[PDB]
């Protein structure tokens, strides 16, 4: 459960990504597979080489996901269920991977966002990603 | 834990760059911030009631230097980890009673404050890297519990 | 994230249970503290001897906590905000600790009411407890 | 795992009214059903589409009477699981790749249905003892991680 200043802090760090959405969005894809293997596992037959325009295509997509969450941020399984019947219903994804591509968010922020990325702002998004995942991998149709 | 001689040259290349009286302090201190149940093992640390009072808190940072020494220590001896971690194996399991997965969350905003200093320096390859030895460095905390 | 019917299932259950909440409540802390005794270390001052009055009546308090949680299941951040200031901000729960009574209660309620503890039930009744958990370890104001 | 003698008298006592050939498939199923995510790894199993099919698939049933299988060696084993379950490690870690949580989740819904079918038998001690075997079951198969 996100506080009104957990909202305050998304909503300013997330909002800086704007057309950086594709390049950010592919960074932490690259840094999930790279880092957890075993990711690569649902995306089979995608090319996945380092630049792929594949894989800025599909980060561009998670990321605008993220912005979207974040624009109905306190009534997001209405505004993800399209996201939760593709990631909980048909691909079945295992949570932890939600966990591991979390982490690889943050860790692209922080790369990227330095004044922003403040303990009490990396808690607030740690806290929205971890909501995002919850709704993304439960079935509530 | 097994790095190849490329990644384990990259690691210790960023290590050497870590300030060693601060980055401790600040993963720690990030530790209490973004997962605020840890603060129950660290109630004799004084106040931690705000974000800037966890971060500035002279007991964290103290603190935050000698869990960076048993990172370097376990950098440096990367094939024995378990041997390197076992008496703090005993005092955090057996003693503290800290629960495992908090392990992992310690190593994790470790890397996260590794990023956050050093940019695009750290890069998809740098992590992949880092994950390995804070994954084993977790593993061989939580070794008493194996 | 739940589902309608897995609101519906939570207040079928849970309904059934009425009286004997107080009892199964104190079954599910006894369970708890015996299977998982670091789980203990959150009690000191308290006698936690088998039939221990103290754990009975909290047995009842945290029971009677889950009945307002169901009779509020669409709004829980609100009805457990009080609950949340205790484990969250006082308290300091670990996480895993939830998940241990969660389990616990599950243990207890298959024990005593088979015919109801079915197959889709259970799945609702841990997701609901999961829930339950992450408004009570979140700060959210 | 270390279990008193009294432990091990109630252990095995509760497991020898367990009905081998029904147990086991509705631990699975149950962890099917309350953990859906867990489908992805019996997609060859046919219908999984609702909970009544789950625990009617007779593939499910026929392959969680192995699975209760390796919970009755382990529990002849207990001084020795994780050699008793390298085989199996290698099989869940290496090839599959289920994430350990998940092994975690399989003992526990075992949990719930041994209360599920012994009712008041399934004493809060004689969980205990179990709670104990279960972890020391996921721990072993999870070996291959640690
Ligand atoms: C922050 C969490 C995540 C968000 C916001 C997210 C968002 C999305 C979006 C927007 C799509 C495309 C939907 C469409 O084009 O109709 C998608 C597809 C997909 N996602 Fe995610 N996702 C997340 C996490 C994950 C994780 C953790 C995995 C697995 C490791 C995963 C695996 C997939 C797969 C396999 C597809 C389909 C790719 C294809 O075959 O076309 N996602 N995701
Ligand atoms: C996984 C990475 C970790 C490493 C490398 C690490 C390392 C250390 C070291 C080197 C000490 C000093 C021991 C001494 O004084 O001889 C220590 C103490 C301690 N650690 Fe950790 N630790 C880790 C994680 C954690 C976590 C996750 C928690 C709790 C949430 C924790 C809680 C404590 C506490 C409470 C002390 C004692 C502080 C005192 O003296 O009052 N540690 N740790
Ligand atoms: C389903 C989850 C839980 C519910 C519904 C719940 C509910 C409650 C309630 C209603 C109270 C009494 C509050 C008051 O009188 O002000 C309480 C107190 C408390 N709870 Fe929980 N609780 C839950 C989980 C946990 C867990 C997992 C722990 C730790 C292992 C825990 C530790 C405590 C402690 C230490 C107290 C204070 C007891 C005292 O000193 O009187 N609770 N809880
Ligand atoms: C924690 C306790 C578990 C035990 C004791 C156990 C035991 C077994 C055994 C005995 C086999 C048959 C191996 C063979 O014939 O070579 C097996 C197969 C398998 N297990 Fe498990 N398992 C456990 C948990 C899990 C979990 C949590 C998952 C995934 C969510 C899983 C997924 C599988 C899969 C996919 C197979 C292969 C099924 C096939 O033939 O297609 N297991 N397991």
């Amino acid at each position: 459960v996100l506080s009104p200043a957990d909202k305050t802090n998304v909503k300013a760090a997330w909002g800086k990504v704007g057309a950086h959405a594709g390049e950010y969005g592919a960074e932490a894809l690259e840094r999930m597979f790279l880092s957890f293997p075993t990711t690569k596992t649902y995306f089979p037959h995608f090319d996945l080489s380092h630049g792929s325009a594949q894989v800025k295509g599909h980060g561009k997509k998670v990321a605008d996901a993220l912005t979207n969450a974040v624009a109905h941020v306190d009534d997001m399984p209405n505004a993800l269920s399209a996201l939760s019947d593709l990631h909980a219903h048909k691909l079945r994804v295992d949570p932890v991977n939600f966990k591991l591509l979390s982490h690889c968010l943050l860790v692209t922020l922080a790369a990227h966002l330095p004044a922003e990325f403040t303990p009490a702002v990396h808690a607030s998004l740690d806290k929205f990603l971890a909501s995002v995942s919850t709704v993304l991998t439960s079935k509530y149709r | 834990v097994h790095l190849t001689p490329e990644e384990k040259s990259a690691v210790t290349a960023l290590w050497g760059k870590v300030n060693v009286d601060e980055v401790g302090g600040k993963a720690l201190g990030r530790l209490l911030v973004v997962y605020p149940w840890t603060q129950r093992f660290f109630e004799s640390f004084g106040d931690l009631s705000t974000p800037d009072a966890v971060m500035g808190n002279p007991k964290v940072k103290a603190h935050g230097k000698k869990v960076l020494g048993a990172f370097s220590d376990g950098l440096a001896h990367l094939d024995n980890l378990k041997g390197t971690f076992a008496t703090l194996s005993e005092l955090h399991c057996d003693k503290l009673h800290v629960d495992p997965e908090n392990f992992r969350l310690l190593g994790n905003v470790l890397v996260c404050v590794l990023a956050h200093h050093f940019g695009k320096e750290f890069t998809p390859p740098v992590q992949a890297a880092y994950q390995k030895v804070v994954a084993g460095v977790a593993n061989a905390l939580a070794h008493k519990y194996h």
